[PDB]
């Protein structure tokens, strides 16, 4: 279907991707 | 009130605690202690700590985002009643405009309550100390305790902590500037002279300090019942951060005024214009400085007490890196002060001192009496007395209670001549002479203990060259060989072999007075002079190695590398001097005085020319009859120079001359003489451990361990901060066109709009808050002691360099980076680029529901907005994507960042939030609706790849070419 | 800045503080800077449309259910005027009869362009691939006789002039679309009316309920006697391949409105492919407010 595209996974992956990229920056901060 | 001045010692037995000698008494501290309230002056309450935040909350441009979401309420208020279907879309408006504010004013509060957390850190960094004479044994405290019925004993230059009354004064001074205005000490007495309780003798004052003499005085008020306990800023960095601000902010209003006044002939509903208006306002104007310097200036003050480095406000951070002379001293700062006795010499011969265990037994420990009347003239002179538990520690330590030359004598008769108090009560002291400052004469006239001669000893120390005319008959054997002129000219030469290693020499001599003028009965006072003095029993010298400290010689180099000119100001000898300065690197290789050409080729020195000498020694006695002409030529044409012989109270002629030139002065002091010449230098350095409090009222800095190196260091710590500040300036301003530009092509090429509001806040919330703050925890490059020192006439902190690199180089890159993105989506789904122009009158059309694509089909109104606002979305994504690179590329000024390195754990925070803030925007499910943000195709995060390496690139070439080619047009037009 | 002293100095030629041998570097380096940069942007977007078809749209997916207009654009969604009044519906008119100008007899006539396709609705016609290979693909032609009491072979103001307005219906262009209509079920779909297997249904009635009862009487004219579009035509092929494609087009006359009301009328069209949306008021469906003052 030409017509259709879900983001339902890309929404999956770019969230994943969020709270990876948050707390490996709260490691980096409080590496202190 | 009046106090208790008028009633004398039997009424101060019969007013407090039964005391007047050996101390109070532990249980009565603790009564006294919890009597009266402690020695604390109670602080003024300031504001509290909801009324500083209110002040960031609603402070200045935060009320524009707080009245764009009061009209954003306000229009969704008129619109739920007067209308049907009412569609809130203004209420996430006013919802994200309050947000926004809490979030910037919660940051900027943070950022400013912990500045004052660390810098509220530096009272109690180095308390005051009180002396007093506690049952103990006179002990040293923290001065915030001290009780009323305490005896305590001030001295020259120290501060009386309480209200005192004197008991047992000698000639103390209290200056009385504080509570009178007089400019002049006056002298104190246990008296009762005046009838006036204020200005009297009677009593000493808090917050004063008697100058000279000494003095032991009992408690009667302690902290807010004291007569001063009763009654009663900018930065030049900051002041120009402030006037930069107010010209941006000028030109943002003219810009936001512009667009708003051009969105109303293209029919922008009011609402909407208003928000644009202070979207614009809001993010083109660069708040968050005034934070950064703050935070830039605080953490380096801390820094510097990390260094043994302390500052006594923040307008003394900015001017110690514009440091560009030192005028220090020599003993106490360059050299430790802890000198050892070394190669004595008499009867035409250098000795050596053979200090440690392997006794040479140099003509030592044995029978010659020119040796021994040597070390007993040596050891009945030194006023420094031992004190308990050490006559059972080894010689390698001793605790002794002197100055430095006596406490080096006393090591060796100590080590030679058995114990030393025996032969204080075998040669009686009948009258003592202290040292006075005017011809070095001590004195301490002696007798026999029963028996030793008939003719009775008197003695005399100091210079030699001030006891040469006093004292010249030597002693070969016991002999009194009188005046001779080679004898003279053998002293010359082991004067300037005992004064070329670098040490300072004493003379020795002394008299068998008969008696004739005094008999085994009444003896003779020596204040009224009636000896002779001339041609007197001269004996030999004794000099003292004084090593220099342990970082000092390249610390010597790094100022001279830095462009830094250090002087020297001494009281010795101006070959002493000049053999330091050679040792510690003042008075480099290659460069020497008009001596040392006139000796190198014989003619004599009277007739060199005085240009070919770059290093210059001046005596202190001609410094008092040269007028300030020749001063301001002596300072100009030289580039070494060394005042030996000098006084400190005629330092401050010095500074003076020296700010004539042109030039931001640091000048240690540690007396109560310096005092004048502290407070006239730019920077003035008191020191820690030693140097009394009126040396540290006055200046600006603290030494916490009395070393020179530590003020290089604090130089390094000063110059580090408009680094960082050009750095954090040429960040924040790269976005600012990527903001600007997409409403101007709007405007000219009738293209659909690339970017809103919302998305122009949220560029500004996410790239500028927190890793433009990131820029002030940078470390210092390689090269910030290679720069000359800047000057603060004729270099600012933005130029014309730095504002053409940020608006106009780096800036285009990064709209550039935009709007190719804009033009890949827009193409990506049937409009190609050629389309575009001229489709912005019809796609804005709300009742014009097929507009046609390049491929022919036809698109709602609704539709193709959301198109539109994934447009916005990724230009918001890949302005952060090349904000990267700018953050990378604005952390160095000349170096690589190959070798810099990633150091920073801030910056790498910043660079994780935003990117986080992005992929959460994007992708979270809610924000379709709220934020009018769609999610992106996970190929569409690498359109901006390319122009973020470009800006990495250009700029990496850019600093190489810097490097490569000093003086270059790329320095002269690039280089801010 | 001072002024005059700053503003030319000629004891060292400097003006604005930067002697001419200096205003030309500084200005080449700008010159060939922005050249540069227009050399990499135009380079990257000449680089981006490599990927790009001339076919086919990348992505299709917001254009997915087309939307359903109405052929007098009018401004508001608002159509008022007074029949014995030649001036309030002259615009009305002039914008059906400029619509309606390519779907004349005599701009049909080119029989290597067009072709003729059945008089009654069939199923879709492939027309092979989106490949070029066999160049410009024909166009089933749409005759205007079957909009008749609707079209200009008659009263040429199209109803306004004798009270009864009437529009025209079309649904918007979606490249490579075929649309599917509902199944026979006998209870899928609302309320009732005559069912065909290539015809995309639409219906027209009242928004309110107090519209129900004044809208009158509804016309519909098309293709057939089943009110909606054929399939024979779909799906478009792109406006490269398929110059002079004529949509399919469907009138609605309101022949018994009632006078100096406003009345709300809701056209929404029914299939599988079709689908609604909440905040596009166009999509699937479309509302009309008609006003006949008297
Ligand atoms: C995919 C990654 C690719 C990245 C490519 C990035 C390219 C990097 C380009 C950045 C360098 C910026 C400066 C370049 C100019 C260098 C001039 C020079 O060498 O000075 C010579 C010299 C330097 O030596 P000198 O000046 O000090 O000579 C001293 C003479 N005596 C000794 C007698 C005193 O300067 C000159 O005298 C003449 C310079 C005149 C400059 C006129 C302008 C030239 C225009 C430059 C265009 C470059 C734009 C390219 C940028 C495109 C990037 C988007
Ligand atoms: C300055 C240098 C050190 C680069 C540092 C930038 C960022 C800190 C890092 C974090 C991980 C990297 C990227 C790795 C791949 C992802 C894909 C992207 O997620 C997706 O793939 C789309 C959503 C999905 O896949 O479903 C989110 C951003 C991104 C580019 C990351 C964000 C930015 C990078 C370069
Ligand atoms: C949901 C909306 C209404 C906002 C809700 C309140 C905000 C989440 C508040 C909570 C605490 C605030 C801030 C207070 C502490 C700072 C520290 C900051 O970290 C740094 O400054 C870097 C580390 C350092 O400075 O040493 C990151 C989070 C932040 C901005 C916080 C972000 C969120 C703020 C504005
Ligand atoms: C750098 C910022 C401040 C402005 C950059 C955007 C430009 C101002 C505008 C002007 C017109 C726009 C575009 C409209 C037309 C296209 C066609 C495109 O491809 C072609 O030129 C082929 C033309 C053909 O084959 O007919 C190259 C230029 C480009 C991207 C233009 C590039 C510049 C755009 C984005
Ligand atoms: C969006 C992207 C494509 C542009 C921004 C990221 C930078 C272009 C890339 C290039 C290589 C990356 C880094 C890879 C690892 C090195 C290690 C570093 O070397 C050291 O650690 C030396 C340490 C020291 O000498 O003290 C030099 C910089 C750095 C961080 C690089 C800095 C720049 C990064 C993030
Ligand atoms: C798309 C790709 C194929 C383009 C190629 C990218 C270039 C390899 C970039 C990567 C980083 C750039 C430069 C940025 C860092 C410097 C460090 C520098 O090393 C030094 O320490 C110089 C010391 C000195 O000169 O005193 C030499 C290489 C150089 C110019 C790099 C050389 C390669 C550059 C031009
Ligand atoms: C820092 C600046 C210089 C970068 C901006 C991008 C390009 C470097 C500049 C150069 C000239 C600009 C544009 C000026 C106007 C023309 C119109 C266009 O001519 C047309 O065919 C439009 C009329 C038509 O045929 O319908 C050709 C390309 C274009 C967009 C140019 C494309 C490239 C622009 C945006
Ligand atoms: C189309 O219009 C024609 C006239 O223009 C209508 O034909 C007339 O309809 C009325 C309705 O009662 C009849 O009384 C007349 O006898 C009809 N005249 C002719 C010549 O047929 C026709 O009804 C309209 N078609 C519709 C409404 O579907
Ligand atoms: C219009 O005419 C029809 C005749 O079939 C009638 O049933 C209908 O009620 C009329 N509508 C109005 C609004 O008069
Ligand atoms: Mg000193
Ligand atoms: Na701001
Ligand atoms: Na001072
Ligand atoms: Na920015
Ligand atoms: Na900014």
């Amino acid at each position: 279907d030409p017509f259709y595209y879900d983001y339902e996974t890309v929404r999956n992956g770019g969230l994943i991707f969020a709270g990876l990229a948050f707390i490996v920056g709260l490691l980096i901060l409080l590496s202190r | 009130s009046m106090d208790d001045h008028k009633l004398s010692l039997d009424e101060l037995h019969r007013k407090y605690g039964t005391d007047l000698s050996r101390g109070l008494t532990s249980a009565r501290a603790a009564e006294i202690l919890a009597r009266d309230g402690p020695n604390a002056l109670t602080p003024p309450p300031t504001t509290p700590e909801w009324i500083k935040f209110c002040r960031q909350l609603f402070g200045g441009f935060s009320m524009l985002l707080w009245i764009g979401a009061i009209l954003c309420f306000l229009a969704y208020s008129i619109q739920a009643a007067t209308e049907e279907e009412p569609q809130n879309d203004n209420l996430y408006l006013g919802v994200v405009l309050s947000a926004v504010v809490i979030i910037t004013g919660c940051f900027s509060y943070y950022q400013e309550a912990k500045s004052s957390k660390i810098m509220e850190s530096f009272k109690n960094m180095v308390p005051q100390q009180a002396l007093v004479i506690r049952n103990g044994e006179k002990m040293s405290i923290n001065a915030e305790e001290v009780v009323v019925g305490d005896l305590v004993e001030v001295k020259g230059g120290d501060r009386i902590p309480a209200d005192l009354r004197i008991i047992s004064a000698n000639g103390c001074k209290v200056d009385n500037s504080s509570l009178t205005g007089e400019s002049e000490p006056q002298t104190r007495s246990p008296d009762f002279t005046n009838e006036n309780p204020l200005e009297t003798r009677n009593i000493a004052f808090f917050s004063t300090n008697c100058v000279e003499g000494t003095a032991r005085g009992i408690v009667v008020y302690t902290g807010d019942r004291t007569v001063m306990g009763r009654i009663a800023g900018q930065t030049p960095i900051a002041a120009e951060i402030e006037h930069f601000i107010h010209i941006i902010t000028g030109v943002a209003v003219f810009l936001g005024v512009s667009f708003f006044i051009l969105s109303l002939i293209l029919e922008y509903t009011w609402l909407e214009a208003v928000i644009f208006l202070i979207g614009i306002i809001v993010a083109n104007v660069p708040e968050g400085l005034l934070a950064t310097v703050t935070v830039c200036l605080t953490l380096t003050a801390k820094r510097m007490a990390r260094k043994n480095c302390l500052v006594k406000n923040l307008e003394a951070v900015e001017t110690l890196g514009s440091t560009s002379t030192i005028c220090s001293d020599k003993t106490g700062t360059l050299t430790q002060n802890r000198m050892t006795v070394a190669h004595m010499w008499f009867d035409n011969q250098i000795h050596e001192a053979d200090t440690t265990e392997n006794q040479s037994g140099v003509s030592f420990d044995k029978t010659s009496a020119t040796w021994l009347a040597l070390s007993r003239i040596a050891g009945l002179c030194n006023r420094a007395v031992f004190q308990a538990n050490q006559e059972n520690l080894p010689i390698l330590k001793r605790a002794v209670a002197g100055d430095a030359s006596e406490s080096a004598l006393l090591k060796c008769i100590e080590l030679c001549c058995g114990s030393v108090k025996e032969m204080r009560e075998r040669y009686a002291k009948i009258v003592e002479i202290p040292f006075n400052s005017t011809n070095k004469y001590q004195l301490s006239i002696h007798k026999n203990p029963n028996t030793s001669e008939p003719q009775h000893l008197l003695v005399m120390k100091g210079a030699p060259e001030r006891i040469l005319d006093r004292c010249s008959s030597i002693l070969l054997h016991g002999k009194e060989q009188p005046l001779d002129e080679e004898l003279k000219d053998a002293f010359q030469n082991a004067y300037l072999e005992l004064g070329g290693l670098g040490e300072r020499v004493l003379g020795f001599c002394h008299l068998f007075l008969p008696d004739e003028q005094f008999p085994e009965g009444f003896q003779f006072d020596t204040d009224d002079v009636n000896f002779p003095i001339d041609n007197l029993c001269f004996v030999g010298l004794i000099s003292m190695i004084d090593p220099p400290r342990a970082a000092v010689p390249d610390a010597v180099g790094k100022c001279r590398s830095a462009g830094i000119k250090v002087i020297m100001v001494t009281g010795d000898h101006p070959i002493t001097a000049k053999a330091i300065a050679k040792g510690v690197g003042i008075i480099s290789e290659g460069n020497e005085t008009v001596e040392d050409i006139a000796a190198r080729l014989n003619i004599p020195v009277s007739q060199v020319n005085p240009r070919d000498a770059k290093a210059c020694v001046v005596h202190g006695s001609d410094l008092k009859d040269m007028t300030s002409e020749q001063l301001d030529d002596i300072l100009k044409y030289h580039t070494e120079i060394v005042f030996a012989r000098t006084s400190p109270q005629q330092k401050l002629i010095i500074v003076e001359g020296c700010q004539r030139q042109g030039a931001i002065v640091a000048v240690t002091g540690d007396g109560v003489n310096d005092s004048p010449a502290l407070k006239k230098a730019d920077i003035g350095v008191a020191m820690g451990i030693a140097g009394s409090d009126v040396s540290k009222q006055a200046a600006d800095m603290i030494l916490l361990d009395d070393n020179f190196a530590s003020i290089v260091t604090g130089v390094e710590e000063g110059r580090l901060i408009f680094d960082n500040l050009k750095k954090s300036i040429a960040y924040t301003l790269t976005s600012n066109i990527p903001e600007i530009t997409p409403f101007l092509i709007f405007i000219i090429a009738n293209i659909p709009l690339p970017l809103g509001t919302v998305t122009i806040l949220c560029i500004d919330l996410g790239t500028d808050m927190v890793p433009a703050i990131s820029l002030a925890y940078e470390q210092a490059e390689s090269d910030i002691m290679k720069r000359q020192p800047r000057n603060p006439k004729t270099d600012k902190l933005v130029n014309e360099r730095l504002i053409s690199m940020a608006y106009g180089q780096i800036g285009m890159i990064q709209a550039l980076g935009g709007f190719f993105t804009y033009f890949v989506i827009l193409a990506e789904n049937g409009f190609l680029p050629i389309h575009l122009l001229g489709l912005r009158v019809d796609w804005d059309d709300r009742w014009i529901n097929d507009v046609e694509d390049s491929y022919g089909q036809q698109w709602t109104y609704e539709q193709r907005k959301i198109v539109e606002f994934t447009c916005h979305t990724a230009f918001f994504v890949s302005i952060v994507v090349v904000q990267w690179a700018d953050l990378v590329i604005c952390k160095t000024r000349r170096n690589s960042v190959f070798q810099q390195g990633m150091k920073n754990k801030i910056l790498i925070f910043g660079l994780f939030e935003e990117t986080a803030l992005a992929a959460f925007l994007s992708y979270c499910p809610g924000m379709g609706v709220a934020l009018r943000m769609y999610p992106l195709k996970p190929t569409w995060w690498f359109c901006a790849f390319p122009y973020s390496l470009l800006i990495f690139v250009y700029d990496e070439v850019r600093k190489l070419i810097i490097r490569r080619r000093p003086g270059g047009w790329v320095e002269k037009e690039t280089y801010y | 800045g001072s002024w005059k002293k700053f503003i030319w100095n000629s004891e060292k030629k400097e003006f604005l503080g930067r002697t001419g041998g200096s205003w030309f570097k500084i200005l080449l380096f700008y010159v060939i800077f922005y050249g540069c940069l227009a050399g990499i942007f135009i380079g990257t977007i000449q680089v981006m449309l490599l990927t790009i078809s001339e076919f086919k749209p990348t992505y299709q997916d917001r254009v997915a259910p087309p939307g359903l207009t109405q052929i007098p654009q009018i401004q508001k969604t608002e159509i008022s005027f007074r029949p014995n009044d030649p001036k309030s519906y002259e615009a009305y008119v002039l914008n059906i009869v400029r619509f309606l100008e390519k779907y004349k007899d005599s701009a049909q006539r080119d029989d290597m362009i067009f072709e003729d396709c059945g008089d009654v609705p069939s199923e879709p016609k492939e027309r092979g691939d989106f490949n070029h290979e066999r160049g410009e693909r024909k166009v089933c032609r749409f005759k205007l006789e079957w909009l008749g009491n609707c079209s200009g072979l008659n009263d040429e103001t199209y109803g306004y002039k004798e009270g009864k307005p009437c529009i025209i219906i079309k649904l918007n262009r979606v490249l490579g679309f075929k649309p599917k209509p509902p199944k026979n079920e006998s209870l899928e779909t609302y309320p009732v009316m005559k069912y065909n297997p290539n015809v995309l249904p639409v219906q027209c009635t009242g928004k309110r309920d107090e519209d129900k009862d004044k809208v009158g009487n509804v016309e519909y004219f098309g293709l057939g006697n089943s009110p909606g579009f054929p399939l024979q035509y779909y799906p478009y092929y792109g406006k490269l391949l398929q110059p002079k494609y004529l949509q399919p087009l469907l009138a609605v006359q309101f022949t018994n409105l009632t006078m100096d009301t406003e009345i709300r009328i809701e056209c929404k069209a029914y299939g599988e492919n079709i689908g609604y949306s909440e905040k596009d008021r166009f999509q699937g469906r479309f509302d009309v407010k008609i006003e006949v003052k008297s």
